[PDB]
RNA sequence: UUUUUUUUUUUUUUUUU
RNA sequence: AAAGCUAUCCAAACUCGGUCAUUUAGAGGAAGUAAAAGUCGUAACAAGGUCUCCGUUGGUGAACCAGCGGAGGGAUCAUU
RNA sequence: GGUGAAAUUCUUGGAUUUAUUGAAGACUAACUACUGCGAAAGCAUUUGCCAAGGAUGUUUUCAUUAAUCAGGAACGAAAGUUAGGGGAUCGAAGACGAUCAGAUACCGUCGUAGUCUUAACCAUAAACUAUGCCGAUUAGGGAUCGGACGGUGUUAUUUUUUGACCCGUUCGGCACCUUACGAUAAAUCAAAAUGUUUGGGCUCCUGGGGGAGUAUGGUCGCAAGGCUGAAACUUAAAGAAAUUG
RNA sequence: AGGACUUUUACCGUGAACAAAUCAGAUCGCUCAAAGAAGGCCUAUGCUCGAAUGUACUAGCAUGGAAUAAUAGAAUAGGACG
RNA sequence: GGUAAUUCCAGCUCCAAUAGCGUAUAUUAAAGUUGUUGAGGUUAAAAAGCUCGUAGUUGAACCUUGGGCUCGGCCCGUCGGU
RNA sequence: GUCUUGGCCAGCCAUGGUGACAACGGGUAACGGAGGGUUAGGGCUCGACCCCGGAGAAGGAGCCUGAGAAACGGCUACUACAUCCAAGGAAGGCAGCAGGCGCGCAAAUUACCCAAUCCCGACACGGGGAGGUAGUGACAAUAAAUACUGAUACAGGGCUCUU
RNA sequence: GCGGGUAAACGGCGGGAGUAACUAUGACUCUCUUAAGGUAGCCAAAUGCCUCGUCAUCUAAUUAGUGACGCGCAUGAAUGG
RNA sequence: UAAGGGAAGUCGGCAAAAUAGAUCCGUAACUUCGGGAAAAGGAUUGGCUCUAAGGGUUGGACAACCAACUUAGAACUGGUACGGACAGGGGGAAUCUGACUGUCUAAUUAAAACAUAGCAU
């Protein structure tokens, strides 16, 4: 039984991404992975995305440049606070300047870096770097 | 894979992605529904009712046809079964063991096989209290089973 | 010692244990 | 890793394994239960005194042959017999039937130390004077 | 340490296979456990080929063949010569002995 | 492919350009 | 208006049973552990000299033995 | 007869052997496979009946109805128990004959319960793939089973359909072969991979070796026993995989 | 300031309130220090700085945010609208 | 430690702390040997014999996005106005 | 009835209330907390004890006075313990400060004083074993003695030379 | 008469000597002997002479009672345990 | 019938005493799960004055005319007595033995004896 789709994407992600793949098919569709791609587009760390349309969840096909070593979810998405962002990137990322955690905030799918500008906080769902 | 075996046996239908009538059906949504409504007032389930209108009468999807579901044309028509689809022909398959059961004592593998669809029955049972489409106080009875398919 | 037969000899130890605390009840 | 619950409404099961699994830690389980409060020859006490009953002599684990010098010691607090090491060279003499000690542990919780099987408690002081100074040249045993 | 990928016979996927009997022991093996020869060869030895035929009166007759099939413990095969220890590398070779 | 039981305690190794 | 007195109420205490909890004596019986130059066998480790082990049953000074079913952790990854 | 060799045993009352026939009970050889079905335990002669099941195909229907599960319940090899039937073979216990220092064993001749069946219990196995269930992804390859599809040519039938064989594609299985971008302590593993770059969901179990799956209490059982399940005390190792002798 | 119309919960931000002592921590040469809350300046006449600051998880109160996680809504229309 | 004791009893010498040092018990870190972070379950201890199933835990996708008009604060540069 | 609400209690009526999200029962060598120890983060453990709240005054119960007590350096009764006696009677509660016995591995003087902090009284005036001072005190903590120095003789490391 | 079967047919079911690093006892061994040498159980029992057996409990005191022990004159398995 | 004691009497609690109905409460080991069990052990009981409940018939959650018992509640009352006579279990912890119900030595032995179901030949 499907219960996180946004591992099973990350997951295909991550998989294709060791073996060297240049793209990957991704299965289903959702919003949050729409937006969690993104997150990822923005800074770089892939390239082109393209969703195939269908009469049900569609399918996601990512274009990969080779610049990704890590992307995963958390689950549960735990309740952060913002005194405890620090705590999570120091326990989970890389030296602190090249990964982004990924949290989802009453401003939606956005960043860690992000949230101390706008003074936010909410629930972890992911990470990369 | 099934729900009680183990059975990891992939096998459906595609519908196609048209959503569109095909341009070689010269009927009327009107004519179908008659179609629907003659079949359904015969006795024909929902599901028989789509495969003879399939197979014989041309008509790939009743909903792309028209707009609307078999079931939610019949509701709408007066002519749904009192029993849904689904509890009938388990509620009809329990006793049928029954009766095998009652003059064969030492098939204990019947004897299981009974307690899975017994099963089936009451999971979906409660699901169907849960929606609406059955009253909360419907309740599958070993020896009444017989009486409510008749 | 074999584990099948210090088994046994435990087990044949409890049924003498049993019949003594019959006995005295 | 294990099967553990990973919901965000499953503290309830997280710590009530966890409860159930650490019974399995020695340590914890020796504290949780209170035994040395209930069998423990002391009372959960370092020390304690008692009444020197006789003199006994334990033969050392192989591979060592020696004899072990010891006393058998009757708790005055509870009344529960125990024996008792009696370090350092020659002084099983100053100890004598009769004689009111003070025993410790010897060792590591209760566990022999050392090649001496079965002996769990060490002499501290005899009369009220310690062994270490009755066995030098310092302090001298009570007239009595 | 397992010592066979397959234990030590052939019967994944099958539960349980009815035992049989050794031929020259009479221990109760597994059918597929068990290590079974089909022997085909003539019923007179090959010396004494010639004089059968010398009788043969009714010239044109051919000497039957007896046809035997041989099951064996994994005792009683070894013991008999049957098969061999092999080594660690050879076990895994499934390949019948040239001719 | 006749059979072949046992072996008193302890004791059996270290450093650098 | 004191002593006293009527009837409820609060109720100490004792006796008599009940129940729970925790300690403790006991003839005798049956175990475990430790200590070693004790007696008897040699069951296991090699095909340990009857391949080993598991469940069950019965028997024997003792390790153990045997019947039924199973496993290889086998001494066979294999016979056209 | 039987064995390494013998002996107990049967035998001029004809043993063993030969042929024919009958009775009894059990079982289903060769075909039989790195094959199939079943939740597992398990399941192998023919025929008929009864009910069930997976895979396949689907442009049929419902529309979240799902996954895993503390307690709870059905089934559960062999052995064992109760009451009848049956009782050929084999064969615990037992009696002998050998071997041996002994032999309450291995070996041989007998032989009771049992082995078979109906009704009712028992609920344990090295019940093992020592590998929980669901889901996604990840290297190649050839066999094989069931279904489906496309093509081709022989063969039997045929108002040209179907079966057998051939090639290929795909779904679903039992497995297997090489490799390590990976994993592990290693043996080895396409899962035991996607884990210190540590979070997909759920349940169960373990915390050095013994004492001990023991004592006690509870509960189930006719009993044998099953399930639940300690502590005192003792000990510096026990153990896993490989290496050289 | 009186009334009407707000889906409801979880979650995050902010704010109010939230004994001392303890802890972190500012200042002062108790001869340094542990400590203590002192002290310092003018010759005097008397003049003055201090005795800070942070800390209130979870529960409760007020407001904002509306992604994420749940729940309802019109189907025998017994639905909305003047 | 069994007649050459670097380990016992002593003499000498030296080492550590030093007005202190040792010992026994309790607890913490070490302990990723209690593991939510963050253990292990083929063979080292450990997947219930198997299936059904309640409480519990978890549960496919989908509903306002996009663009433009702007206005302001802060930060990153040269202009420095004194 | 109570200062007052209340099944707090007395009468009448109905059959409800809690529980697998652990009710009820049992254990605690359990007074609760602010907090102590130790930890990168997450934690583990202790908290009789200088402060706040609760309860008790040998074990229960009852009560007077009083704004305030179920008070105990108040009373009454019962149980245990215990004091004087002329044997008729009377009198008692150190878990207040010292001190003694017992218990235990385990813990100080039957000292001085209201001068300091505050409290009480009719009160500037008196009282306070609250409290302060001193004695015992290696609980723990801070600083810090047990020695400093010149030359002579010798040796080493250097320096100009190695006659 | 000879030969075989039959014990839920009647019935029966042994002695002596040596031996374990204190002593004691004898798991063990040897020998005579039987149709077989009493197995599981149980006991000074309504069955034990010696005997008021030895130990514990019951009492102030117990040849009584009860619980154990067992070379049991002379216990014991459908003469059923 | 007996003061105080309560089996010291006796081979031995023989004989006698004690308990005794009804209602409410409470009830152990053991067990063949049926019992033990009336286990053990407690409380109440009179009279008088009331109150309430439990029905039938005929006329349409009502009205009227009948009916005789049972149960429950409350005041008052008395030399605290009340199943006031009669009637009417003593109990518990064990051992030996027979499973149990049943039967016999008329006129000294009623038992562990006989029988029985069950088992076997
Ligand atoms: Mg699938
Ligand atoms: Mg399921
Ligand atoms: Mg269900
Ligand atoms: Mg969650
Ligand atoms: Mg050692
Ligand atoms: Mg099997
Ligand atoms: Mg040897
Ligand atoms: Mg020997
Ligand atoms: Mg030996
Ligand atoms: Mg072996
Ligand atoms: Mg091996
Ligand atoms: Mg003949
Ligand atoms: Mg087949
Ligand atoms: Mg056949
Ligand atoms: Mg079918
Ligand atoms: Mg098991
Ligand atoms: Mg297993
Ligand atoms: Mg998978
Ligand atoms: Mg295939
Ligand atoms: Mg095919
Ligand atoms: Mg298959
Ligand atoms: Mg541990
Ligand atoms: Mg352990
Ligand atoms: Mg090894
Ligand atoms: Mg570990
Ligand atoms: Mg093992
Ligand atoms: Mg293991
Ligand atoms: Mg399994
Ligand atoms: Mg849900
Ligand atoms: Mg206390
Ligand atoms: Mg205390
Ligand atoms: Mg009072
Ligand atoms: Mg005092
Ligand atoms: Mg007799
Ligand atoms: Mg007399
Ligand atoms: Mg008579
Ligand atoms: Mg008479
Ligand atoms: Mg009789």
């Amino acid at each position: 039984v499907r219960t996180s789709v946004l591992h099973d994407a990350l997951n295909s992600i991550n998989n294709a991404e060791k073996a060297g793949k240049r793209q990957v098919l991704i299965r289903p569709s959702s919003k949050v992975i729409i937006k969690f791609l993104q997150v990822m587009q923005k800074h770089g760390y892939i390239g082109e995305f393209e969703e195939v349309d269908d009469h049900r969840s569609g399918k996601i096909v990512v274009q990969l440049n080779g610049r990704m070593n890590k992307c995963g979810v958390i689950s549960p998405r735990y309740n952060v606070r913002l005194a405890e962002l620090e705590k999570w990137v120091v326990k989970l990322l890389p030296a602190r300047q090249f990964g982004y955690v990924i949290l989802t905030t009453s401003a939606g799918i956005m960043d860690h870096e992000e949230a101390r500008r706008k003074h936010v906080s909410g629930k972890i769902i992911g990470f990369f770097y | 894979g099934r729900m009680h075996s183990k059975g990891k046996g992939i096998s459906a239908s595609a519908i196609p992605y048209s959503r569109n009538p095909p341009s070689w059906l010269k009927t009327t949504p009107e004519q179908v529904v008659d179609q629907i409504c003659k079949l359904a007032k015969k006795g024909a389930t929902p599901s028989q009712i789509g495969v003879i209108l399939r197979d014989s009468h041309g008509i790939a999807q009743v909903k792309v046809v028209t707009g609307n579901k078999i079931l939610r044309i019949l509701k709408s028509n007066g002519l749904a079964p009192d029993l849904p689809e689904d509890l009938y022909m388990l509620i009809k398959k329990a006793v049928a063991v029954r009766k095998h059961l009652e003059r064969n004592r030492k098939d204990k593998d019947s004897k299981f096989r009974l307690i899975l669809i017994e099963s089936r029955i009451h999971r979906l049972a409660r699901y169907y209290k849960t929606v609406g489409v059955l009253p909360p106080t419907w309740k599958y009875e070993s020896s009444t089973a017989s009486t409510i398919v008749s | 010692m074999r584990a099948k037969w210090r088994k046994k000899r435990v087990r044949r130890l409890k049924r003498k244990r049993r019949k003594m605390r019959a006995r005295s009840k | 890793s294990g099967g553990k619950p990973r919901g965000l409404n499953a503290a309830r099961k997280l710590r009530n394994n966890r409860r159930e699994q650490r019974w399995s830690d020695l340590h914890y389980k020796k504290r949780a239960l209170g035994t040395a409060f209930k069998s423990s020859p002391f009372g959960g006490s370092s020390h304690a005194k008692g009444i020197v009953l006789e003199k006994v002599g334990v033969e050392a684990k192989q591979p060592n042959s020696a004899i072990r010098k010891c006393v058998r010691v009757q708790l005055i607090k509870n009344g529960k017999k125990v024996t008792a090491f009696v370090p350092n060279d020659g002084c099983l003499n100053f100890v004598d039937e009769n004689d009111e000690v003070l025993l410790a542990g010897f060792g590591r919780k209760g566990k022999a130390k050392g090649d001496i099987p079965g002996v769990r408690f060490k002499v501290v002081k005899v009369s009220g004077v310690g062994l270490l100074a009755l066995w030098k040249e310092k302090k001298e045993k009570p007239r009595s | 340490v397992k010592k066979r990928k397959n234990n030590g016979r052939n019967k994944k996927g099958r539960g349980h296979v009815k035992p049989i009997r050794c031929s020259n022991c009479s221990r109760c093996t597994p059918k597929d456990k068990a290590i079974k020869r089909f022997t085909i060869r003539n019923m007179v030895e090959s010396a004494a080929i010639r004089d059968i035929s010398d009788a043969s009166v009714f010239a044109e007759y051919t000497v039957p063949k007896m046809y035997l099939k041989l099951q064996y413990c994994v005792s009683c095969a070894i013991h008999g010569k049957i098969v061999r220890v092999r080594s660690r590398e050879g076990r895994r070779n499934r390949a019948p002995p040239p001719r």
